[PDB]
């Protein structure tokens, strides 16, 4: 039988955005 | 009775009860000098693929195959594990010879098309899944082939259309609702998804695919 590719979770780029912009209010912290 | 039920036995299917289905192929094994016979080769590499020993697929294929290479019932479960495999060579070899040995049997094109798809050519396995369906209306995997050349081509309307005609020529068949259900996916459909899994789930509880998706 002709197995499917199995579905790959992909990194979105709300994600990456959220946590850069975490990361700037971190360092914006101190 | 004593051998031909056993030998009956062999034959059902392999999602349920498969280690009865064991137990009596080691029964033939025994007392009978029968572990040569091929069917109970096809048996035990139906098994293996059942739960994806595609590794062993293929070397007990290449052990049955060596003997006699146009087995028309072996053939399509070692086209599954060498496309699995990620291999063109092999797979290329046989699907020239099986062309120039049976022209009019579908089963060399399907090969023909899963060479081509292991060659990520889908333009041509387009063609070459179409008429392999068209030749033999009874062929499960010319239709999920199909269905997969066109949602590796791009297009998913008409995928649909070919999963949905694959899910209802076979009742009872899981693979092709799975695939579906994976298109759905595809689409972010997710309510006929979580559906169609469910219905998928009901009779394969162990094999990558499913818990997968």
């Amino acid at each position: 039988m002709i197995r499917r590719a199995p579905t790959t979770l992909q990194l979105s780029h709300d994600d990456v955005t959220s946590l850069i912009d975490d990361l700037n209010e971190q360092k914006l912290k101190q | 009775k004593e051998i031909m039920k056993n030998l009956y036995k062999i034959n059902l299917s392999k999602y349920i009860n498969t280690e009865d289905i064991t137990k009596s192929n080691e029964i033939l094994a025994k007392d009978y000098k029968l572990a040569d016979n091929v069917d109970v080769v096809r048996s035990k590499v139906d098994i293996c693929y059942t739960q994806c020993k595609f590794n062993e697929c293929l070397e007990l294929c290449e052990t049955v195959l060596e003997n006699d290479e146009f087995n028309t019932n072996i053939l399509p479960a070692y086209i599954g594990c060498l496309y699995e495999l990620s291999n063109k060579n092999k797979l290329f070899l046989l699907s020239h010879r099986l062309a120039e040995t049976f022209p009019k049997s579908a089963i060399t094109w399907f090969s023909v098309a899963t060479y081509y798809m292991s060659l990520d050519r889908i333009s041509e396995a387009q063609k070459y899944y179409s008429k392999s369906s068209i030749l033999d209306p009874s062929f499960a995997a010319a239709w999920l082939g199909f269905a997969h050349t066109y949602a590796l081509e791009g297009e998913q309307d008409q995928a649909l259309t070919a999963y949905s005609t694959a899910s209802r020529f076979f009742p009872g068949m899981h693979l092709p609702k799975l695939f579906l259900g994976m298109q759905f996916m595809a689409m972010n459909s997710l309510n006929l998804a979580e559906s169609y899994f469910v219905l998928a789930y009901d009779i394969c509880p162990n094999d990558p695919l499913v818990l997968n998706e």
